[PDB]
């Protein structure tokens, strides 16, 4: 994994001096820092025609380098290509998968992507809808009961669990080709608005160990790539991402970098973390997590 | 011409 903890982990009490040493514009600026590193890679097959429809967004491309690419393909309009990127985390080769929302177009790739990747949980950080403007398309079924075929791909939707700030749904993706069927757990946590921070980090944390939980029970019942996607799957996704990282070196090794972690990210969800906010906000979770955890 | 990032 591109996410060691070298060469600068920060102990918690360092990264409050850290931070209490920076302030919110010294963070905003490191944030502008990272948006200005040499962005390592390129994005051809995203700006590739047949390709251009299949991302949600005209400036966010996904990297050429790091990208999930189909290969169970049908149709002349299914390439290879979908705006996900594999992701790194923690001690963890693809850890995840960053990805969009997926579009009325992209629905049969979307799921194709799970299907192959082997997909046992998906995080969705995104509405359907902000501001009355569609932000990710409806790719699941959303009741209980409800199936979508996506070509060989039948995912049924197996039950919704509405919790605090949090749906989760089970769907079974029944493989109708190869008579193989899987269950995914799809959490669409929904307290995040895009271009924003979550309205309590505690919320988003304790998603995250939900979503950490549900991946593990999963595996032990088998590591996949967790789908994470938000609308452009950049922003929130990389937040969230990021977070995750660090507080899981946090937890194992008592370090963490968010710089290094959101870094060596954009190498791999290129734009990951999309405004200072949410890069500060990554700091400020892990130290208000730090606090209510009497780290610090 | 959808972006994600406007100003």
């Amino acid at each position: 994994s591109v996410h060691v903890p070298g060469p600068h982990a920060m102990t918690i009490q360092e990264l409050v001096d850290y931070v209490n040493a920076r302030q919110k514009q010294g963070i905003y600026e490191e944030y502008e820092d990272i948006r200005r590193e040499n962005p390592v890679g390129t994005f051809h097959c995203s700006m590739s025609p047949g390709n251009l429809e299949k991302n949600r967004y005209g400036d966010v491309p996904c990297l050429d380098q790091t990208r999930v690419k189909l290969t169970k393909r049908s149709g002349h309009t299914q390439t290879d290509y979908i705006n996900a990127s594999f992701m790194d985390g923690y001690k963890q080769k693809n850890a995840y998968i960053g990805t969009q929302g997926p579009l009325e177009n992209t629905y049969r790739d979307f799921w194709l992507m799970v299907w192959e990747q082997k997909v046992l949980v998906i995080v969705m950080t995104t509405r359907f809808e902000e501001g009355g403007r569609r932000k990710c398309g409806q790719y699941w079924p959303l009741e209980k009961d409800s199936r979508i075929r996506f070509g060989f791909l039948t995912v049924t939707n197996l039950g919704v669990e509405n919790m605090n700030h949090y749906k989760k749904t089970t769907l079974e993706i029944h493989n109708t080709e190869e008579r193989q069927k899987r269950q995914v757990t799809h959490f669409q946590f929904l307290s995040w608005p895009a271009y924003g921070v979550p309205s309590s980090a505690a919320s988003l944390i304790d998603f995250l160990r939900v979503v950490r939980n549900q991946q593990s029970l999963a595996v032990s019942n088998m590591e996949p790539p967790i789908v994470v996607h938000a609308s452009a799957g950049i922003g929130r996704t990389g937040t969230f991402c990021s977070l995750d990282i660090c507080l899981a070196q946090l937890e194992e090794l008592g370090t963490l970098n968010v710089f290094q972690t959101v870094s060596r990210m954009r190498t791999q969800r290129a734009f990951s973390i999309q405004t200072p906010e949410q890069y500060y906000f990554c700091y400020k979770a892990i130290l208000e997590f730090a606090e209510k955890e009497g780290m610090v | 011409v959808s972006l994600y990032t406007f100003d």
